[PDB]
């Protein structure tokens, strides 16, 4: 095998970068003026990380003074825009070599907004702050006072039994209400985030909170931009971890955008090479941004032009461009390895912008 | 939209319940919480004495003496975090010594729950709220505002605490768990340093100990309650047992007996109260069984070995605990409506409320009716009675009833409690009697069909007799004190009564069913009913007419009587309604003004109760008043064809009531109060719905059995007449059929093994006569988290029998169902389904829409249907009868629990929602938005929403887990704008108890926000208790509607009246 690290510290970046304490967060429901900046194009999420290289003196002005001391721009949801996410600079390089400019960024998503104006060659967008929606148990609404001294139980050896008995002991007041115990389930972070952890297991801890955990899969999860803010809709975390839980069952199959109906490959194949998941933001040469998923196999590919090392996201592996042999539609690239002593010899990343997820039948 | 929300039944369910001595040193008093109310009773060998409100749920309320003070002082905590000291004062204060909000704008709330403690000094108050941190309140005379002070808690999940008794410093013991298990540690309080201190000791305790106890200072030293094992710790002297007869359970609430800590009370989760012993220093300890109780919340031992169980799940108690081993005994019962978990209206056209309230072995229902109570003292069995008559066989108080039959009458002789028939020398006793009792000149009266006989009272003898000049047979008849007026089909004479003698004056005729003559001595004027359907008015001696006309069934009854000082005539029909006009005392004229009692004919007496009453039989009897206005008011009786008044040397201003087959004597309730009759059914009723033709509920319910499988005791369920099937605990779901008038199980049908029943409905489909009764189920597997099949089951009740007259399986729960315009809209999982029932007997899928969220609660009106679930999405949707179809109208995401939902009309939806608010939804492109236009923090977790009538637009009712019932009305925008203003400036002069702003509490709460669209009716109707110049204060700059004008108190003062008329009053607690 090879460094899961590797890959989310964008190595292919070059050397070094100054890093910033992030503390700046904007209360809840506010009216926000943010900087937006051009050809960034991606539907980013809170938590997730955000790798760019800008070439632009437009560009290179908004960053350079964003700097001081906001470092946060605004990332949009473009339908052109209804909602987006803050992200803030933790890391930034300015190189001026050969008297080219470029600067490159690591920013990290913050917070959800909705859009109210837009102004402009550099936006700025008029923005209303989001409320992440933070709710006590179901439970804790009608239970018994008696039976609070109950409600913390022994830890989970590290077994199913366990499950139906916290049902049972946490649930317990349901019967106070007009529902049972298995529905109130349902709504429990705490076992949503469970039955996530499963799934996400066949892709070999994480995040305790609810909110952060919710907001870690779905970076993860390889669904299409329309789907995309869907989730970014979502206020609740709950409604996020189920919504999830979801397409994990519903989308086997993924398929090529283009050309609809043609099978890429499934979640039988996916497989998480980065240590964040299966799925992770990286920028190419030209700044432009992907969001691309590793998989172990993939059909009905044709690969062009020579495997090359050249800027790779993948330290240890060379990359081929793969289109869909149907559409010819650029779908990702194919990862080969340089050492012979390397686990996976081979494995797809495929662009989520490329790719539909489908329920099969 | 704008709407009144007013209680109509106060919350039953006790939060929690302490003694000591605050009415007065002397005094001990048992203090009980009912969630925003606070009961104040003196112990005795329980007299109730003063009886509050906060604006709070209470969450915390602890006795406690500070030094050099002569009675306790008692410490609440609200949900909201208001923190108050309170004093009794004796015509009765409670007032505010301190008070203050104790939150904290950080801190995650934690899991085990608020939790106050006093220390034995009375030196603070310590408040465990979040996590990490532990508030003191020091109890200084100078704290009027409460203000205090956090100390950390290395430890951050603590299950329970309490300050030790016996130390040199004021001293926490606690149970907390961490990675390496659960312990028990003490904590000294530096009163110096405002820190914690290394405690005396510490202690891995069992894995399940949560309940620690503070023994006093004998001993000293703590006992901690786990799951199998009681631990005693103090210093390093230790004791464990760990007795088989608290396997079973989970003990959740204790209390101590004695001061020297002894003995201890303990309960169960399952009803079971133990007693703990400490047996001495302190060498073993010891658990005895002493038996079952209602499910305990909270236990408070009282004295002389009486015991108050307050119970959340069911009815709270009275317990005697009385060689032969201990047992405890029930001596007193409190009702208990509480977890209304679904209910019903029967009679929506009286009005009579059903719930299914309470839990496993609590698990009952609740009739509930508003009315005129009659206690019995005595019943006579005696078929056939057709009239009913008070007398007096000796010149002082009735010692004779007389009671006729068809053509036949019986006499009554009363000594004290012990009835005689006897035989009335004078009285003819083989035909029927119209009429007999007391008359002028010492004598007595009988007017049967033949004849009219006078009789003398010392000895009795016939003294005179009349008949028709023709002997015929008399049709009606109608007698005051000293005149007499009887009809004779076609033509009516006139009578008087002198001594010996009774002789004729007048001989008219008529162009008759009914007379009247009761004087308002010599009654100048009388009461008639004719194919000519009339009230008509006769001059005396004269005959000669007023008049009204009726029209339409001949009249039954009519009489002239007086309520007030003002006069008033009666006229009931054949059919069974009801006309009241007004009268002309020396003129004669008529006016005004009808009502309806019920189809079978009416009969009307005279009674006192200073004043004058008159009692109507019928289907519905019915008593009737009054405040120069007249009002309808029932009686909580079965049909009741006569009645008479009594007052006998054993039945004093009594009652005697006659239906078919039985009299009853009895006296009769002064006020009206609200009558629950309670049908225990020993498991957890879950659902019920009302089937008229087959006179009888279906109560979908479930109990509880353990593996081999079998039950743990008798339930409706296991007891019904008929029974059928369709062939660690579990849950055994069933159908029950329960009748409307005995309350009997008449059946039982028992789903399929871990088959779990949902939904219930009762109603006519398509063009089927019959009426169904309509289960939904759900499949409920443990390793399964989502539920993949269900049942819609189709039973049918006739005869005696349960058939089962369709299935229709289903990929999914069927979490709600409404008849839906003669089809069936079931909510399956995240689609909502529409069936049409056919002729082949069976439900064919019309349409299906799928949706976002998974449909939850579905109510519909008209051809709107309202979706939601559990986080609050609401979906409005439309049948397209014309596409054979849905269409989504509107939509609202916005995440908070859930509980109910309802339609308000075709714009309004009400919703209860998290932290016990109630909000509102209006409907009125991208209209497609739906508006939040009301909230309200009620202080009650809303389970069930239904349209109804307890007797502002509309009605709809609501039910809640603490026992509440209330009521939720619409207002025009003209009185909303004024009840506001009302509200605001009786919240300036009303003094509160904790001094909480009104304004705080409905504030909506989970984030906080303002009430708006709702006015609180309970603050409302509390301007009928504030001084006359208070009152005032209140209206100084109010306008008032008419054509508007500066309101006076009197204006106010009767609307609030008419709005307390649209709810059931309140009890006086004393
Ligand atoms: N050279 C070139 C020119 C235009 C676009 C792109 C490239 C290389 N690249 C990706 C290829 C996969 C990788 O591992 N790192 C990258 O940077 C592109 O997306
Ligand atoms: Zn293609």
């Amino acid at each position: 095998n090879f460094d899961t690290s590797l890959p989310t510290s964008h190595t292919y970046l070059g050397a070094d970068m100054e890093e910033f304490h992030g503390r700046t967060l904007h209360d809840d429901d506010s009216c926000q003026v943010i900087p937006v900046l051009p050809q960034v194009m991606m539907i980013l999420i809170p938590g997730q990380t955000l790798p760019l290289q800008l070439f632009h003196p437009q560009e290179v002005s908004m960053v350079r003074n964003l700097i001081q001391k906001d470092r946060t721009f605004a990332v949009l949801a473009y339908s052109e825009a209804q909602f987006g996410t803050t992200a803030e600079i933790y890391a930034y390089r300015e190189e001026q070599d050969f008297g080219i400019e470029i600067v490159k960024v690591k920013a990290i998503g913050r917070q959800r907004f909705k859009v109210l104006e837009l102004r402009t060659g550099i936006q700025q967008a008029k923005v209303q702050i989001l409320p992440e929606c933070v709710l006590p148990s179901t439970m804790s609404a009608v239970q018994l006072e008696s039976l609070n001294k109950c409600q913390i139980f022994p830890s989970k050896p590290v077994s199913y039994k366990w499950w139906q008995k916290y049902q049972k002991r946490k649930f317990h007041c349901a019967n106070l209400t007009s529902w049972p115990r298995w529905l109130y389930s349902l709504y429990d972070a705490e076992t949503l985030m469970d039955r996530i952890k499963k799934q996400l297991r066949e892709w070999d801890s994480l995040p305790s909170n609810p909110i952060d955990f919710s907001y870690r899969v779905a970076a993860c999860l390889p669904i299409d931009d329309v789907l995309r803010i869907q989730l970014l809709k979502i206020g609740s975390a709950i409604q996020r971890l189920r919504c999830e839980l979801d397409i994990m069952n519903k989308c086997t199959s993924l398929c090529c955008k283009q050309c609809q109906e043609t099978e890429i490959t499934t979640k039988n194949e996916i497989f998480s090479l980065s240590l964040c998941g299966p799925m992770a933001a990286y920028v190419n040469p030209h700044g432009y941004v992907h969001e691309t998923l590793t998989v172990y196999k993939a059909c009905n590919l044709n690969l062009i032009g020579r495997p090359s090392t050249e800027h790779s996201w993948f330290p240890g592996y060379a990359w081929t461009v793969a289109q869909c042999k149907i559409c010819a539609s650029h779908i990702g690239w194919k990862f080969t390895a340089t050492k012979k002593d390397m686990s996976p010899q081979k494995f797809w990343g495929l662009t989520r912008s490329a790719l539909l997820p489908t329920i099969p039948d | 939209s704008y709407n009144y929300v007013v209680t109509a039944q106060k919350p039953t369910a006790v939060n929690g319940c302490v003694t000591g001595h605050f009415t007065s040193a002397e005094d001990l008093n048992l203090l009980i919480a009912k969630n925003t109310r606070l009961e104040i009773y003196v112990v005795t060998a329980l007299r109730p004495v003063k009886e509050v409100g906060m604006y709070g749920k209470i969450a915390v309320m602890e006795l406690f003496r500070p030094k050099g003070e002569s009675k306790d002082l008692l410490f609440i905590l609200t949900a909201k975090y208001n923190a108050c000291i309170l004093e009794y004062k004796q015509s009765i204060d409670i007032i505010t010594r301190a008070h203050g909000n104790v939150q904290d704008r950080i801190g995650r709330p934690s899991e085990t729950g608020i939790i106050g403690i006093i220390d034995p000094e009375c030196r603070m108050i310590g408040l465990r709220l979040y996590d990490g941190l532990f508030k003191v309140i020091p109890l200084d005379r100078d704290n009027k505002e409460l203000k205090a002070f956090n100390i950390r808690l290395e430890e951050l999940h603590v299950i329970d605490v309490k300050f030790l008794y016996g130390c040199q410093a004021p001293t926490i013991c606690f149970v907390y768990q961490d990675p390496q298990g659960r312990h028990v540690k003490t904590y000294e309080v530096s009163l110096r340093e405002k820190e914690f201190n290394k405690g005396p000791w510490k202690q891995n305790v069992e894995a399940e100990a949560s309940m620690v106890i503070a023994v006093p200072e004998p001993f000293g030293g703590a006992i901690i309650i786990g799951q199998e094992s009681i631990t005693y710790h103090n210093g390093d002297k230790y004791l464990a047992i760990a007795p088989p007869i608290i396997k079973q359970s989970t003990i959740v609430c204790h209390n101590r007996v004695d001061p020297n800590g002894s003995r201890y009370l303990l309960g169960d989760m399952e009803g079971r109260l133990f007693m703990l012993l400490l047996e001495k220093t302190l060498k073993d300890l010891r658990v005895e069984l002493l038996g079952e109780t209602s499910i305990a919340e909270c236990l408070t031992y009282l004295d002389n070995g009486v015991v108050f169980v307050g119970s959340r799940l069911g009815d709270s108690q009275l317990v005697k605990l009385n060689e032969q081993g201990s047992y405890v005994v029930a001596m007193e019962t409190f009702t208990n409506l509480g977890p209304i978990v679904d209910m019903c209206v029967v009679d929506l056209e009286q009005g009579q409320l059903v719930t299914c309230s309470g839990a496993f072995k609590e698990g009952s229902l609740r009739i509930i009716r508003n009315g005129i109570g009659i206690h019995e003292h005595a019943s006579i069995d005696l078929p056939g009675i057709k009239g009913l008559w008070p007398l007096r066989s000796d010149p002082e108080t009735d010692d004779t009833l007389v009671l006729s039959f068809v053509g036949q009458t019986r006499v009554l002789m009363l000594n004290g409690e012990e009835v005689e028939e006897t035989e009335l020398m004078g009285f003819v006793d083989d035909q029927q009697t119209f009429f007999c009792g007391n008359v002028a000149h010492q004598q007595l009266i009988q007017i049967t069909s033949a004849s009219v006989r006078l009789v003398s009272q010392e000895p009795k003898a016939l003294v005179s007799e009349w008949k028709e000049p023709q002997a015929k047979n008399i049709s009606v008849a109608s007698c005051n004190s000293s005149q007499v007026v009887v009809a004779v089909g076609r033509a009516l004479y006139y009578l008087q009564i002198h001594p010996q003698e009774l002789r004729q004056i007048s001989h008219t005729e008529m162009e008759v069913a009914c007379l009247d003559i009761t004087p308002l001595g010599l009654s100048p004027l009388c009461a008639i009913g004719l194919t000519d359907i009339s009230a008509r008015i006769l001059k005396l001696p004269s005959f000669e007419l007023h008049k009204e006309m009726l029209g339409g069934i001949i009249p039954r009854s009519i009489l002239m009587t007086t309520f007030e000082s003002s006069h008033y005539l009666l006229c009931a029909l054949g059919d069974g309604a009801l006309f009241y006009f007004g009268l002309n005392i020396e003129t004669g004229l008529l006016s005004d003004k009808k009502v309806t009692l019920g189809t079978q004919p009416t009969v009307l007496r005279t009674f006192r109760s200073s004043t004058t009453n008159v009692f109507a039989c019928s289907d519905r009897p019915t008593v009737i008043y009054s405040n120069h206005k007249l009002v309808f008011s029932n009686v909580n009786l079965k049909e009741v064809n006569y009645m008479c008044p009594l007052n006998s040397d054993g039945y004093p201003d009594s009652l005697a009531l006659a239906n078919n087959s039985t009299l009853t004597i009895g006296t009769i309730d002064e006020i009206q109060k609200l009558h629950i009759r309670t049908v225990p059914l020993y498991e957890s009723p879950r659902k019920i719905c009302y089937q008229e033709v087959s006179q009888c509920f279906g109560v979908l319910s479930s109990r509880i059995e353990v593996q081999d499988t079998t039950a743990l005791r008798p339930s409706a369920s296991t007891q019904a007449l008929s029974s059928s099937v369709s062939s660690e605990e579990v849950e055994v779901h069933n159908l029950l059929i329960i009748d409307q008038h005995t309350f009997e199980v008449l059946h039982a049908h028992q789903f399929l093994q871990n088959e779990y029943a949902l939904s219930l409905v009762s109603c006519k489909l398509g063009k089927d006569p019959n009426t169904y009764f309509i289960v939904g189920t759900a499949m409920v597997y443990p390793e399964e988290a989502e539920p993949k099949q269900g049942r819609i089951v189709v039973f049918q009740y006739s005869d005696g029998k349960l058939q089962t007259v369709a299935e229709k399986e289903v990929k999914g729960a069927v979490y709600s169902m409404v008849e839906f315009n003669g089809k069936l809209l079931a909510s399956i999982n995240s689609t909502v389904r529409l069936y049409e029932w056919t002729t082949e007997k069976e439900l064919r899928t019309e349409c299906n829409h799928y949706n976002n969220i998974m449909a939850l609660y579905l109510k519909t009106k008209g051809d709107f249907i309202l979706v939601g679930d559990l986080m609050r999405s609401v979906l409005l949707l439309a049948y397209k009868p014309m596409e054979g179809n849905f269409e989504e109208i509107a939509r609202d995401f916005n995440p908070n629990w859930m509980s109910a939902v309802e339609i308000l009309d075709d714009d309004n939806f009400l919703g209860a929602e998290n932290a016990f608010n109630l909000f509102v939804c209006q409907k009125d492109e991208e209209r497609q938005h739906l508006q939040e236009v009301g909230l309200f923090h009620l202080g009650e977790f809303v389970n069930v929403f239904c349209h109804g009538s307890l007797v502002t637009q509309g009605s709809v009712l609501f039910g809640t887990v603490n026992g509440m019932i209330g009521l939720v009305t619409s207002l025009s925008e003209s009185w909303y704008n004024l009840l506001l203003d009302m509200q605001n400036r009786l919240n300036k002069v009303i003094k509160s108890v904790g001094k909480i702003e009104h304004s705080f509490w409905r504030s909506f709460h989970t984030k906080t926000e303002p009430a708006t669209g709702f006015i609180d009716g309970d603050l409302i109707e509390s301007f009928l208790d504030i001084s006359r110049p208070k009152m005032q204060e209140v209206v100084a700059n109010l306008q008032y509607d008419d054509g508007k004008r500066e309101a006076t108190a009197d204006d106010l003062i009767k609307v609030v009246e008419e709005l307390t008329r649209i709810h059931w009053s309140h009890p006086q607690f004393e």
